[PDB]
């Protein structure tokens, strides 16, 4: 619907026996790209160890592959003040 | 609750009294009301096993900045701290309190 909302603001860490669960929100914004278009991009010789081939989409993505994306400061010195090792387990996406 | 820090208690932990049980040397061959006073020299040794369980309460904290933690010196040292010398002396460099970690009032 127009008028419901379709998610809650979910920015947490909860820390439960040997796992920790991140989890947050952020407001995006994506523009129209490349006014819809797919460009051919190219960079010659710049210097040939510069050189690339490859196309510009209209299409954003969306990049959550830094750790501070979902550890606090705090919840980061939790982490590495108390454990040997951690590696992420699953992920969910909204 | 103690002034000089702690857990006051009703019934603390109870008081464990040891003693050396007196072994009397040779008394005299005739009777003698006086107490005995000539013992032989005396001490023991053991192993104390104290077992404490103590009960957490664990932080549920929404700070965003990282919180103040003890740490040791990651400087280099002549000797590491809270361990022996070259002598064998075990020293406590420091004393280490327990409030680290913050509350809102």
């Amino acid at each position: 619907g127009v008028g419901s909302s379709s998610g809650n603001w979910h920015c947490d860490s909860t820390w439960l026996g040997d796992r920790v669960i991140t989890t947050s929100t952020r407001t995006w914004a994506l523009p129209t790209y490349n006014n819809h278009l797919y460009k051919q991009i190219s960079n010659g010789t710049a210097t040939n160890d510069n050189t690339y081939f490859g196309y510009s989409t209209p299409w954003g993505y969306f990049d959550f592959n830094r750790f501070h994306c979902h550890f606090s400061p705090r919840d980061w010195q939790r982490l590495i003040n108390n454990n040997w090792g951690f590696r992420p387990k699953r992920l969910s996406f909204k | 609750s103690p002034l000089m820090g702690g857990f006051g208690l009703k019934h603390p932990p109870p008081q464990i009294l040891i003693k050396n049980t007196p072994v009397p040397a040779d008394p005299p061959t005739t009777f003698n009301q006086s107490k005995l006073n000539s013992f032989i020299t005396q001490y023991s040794t053991g192993q104390v096993s104290v077992e404490i369980e103590w009960e957490l309460q664990k932080e549920n904290s929404k700070r965003w900045n990282p919180e103040i933690q003890y740490t040791s010196n990651y400087y280099k040292s002549t000797s590491v701290d809270f361990a022996v010398n070259t002598e064998g002396v075990y020293s406590e460099p420091r004393p280490i309190g327990t409030r680290y970690l913050t509350r809102n009032l």
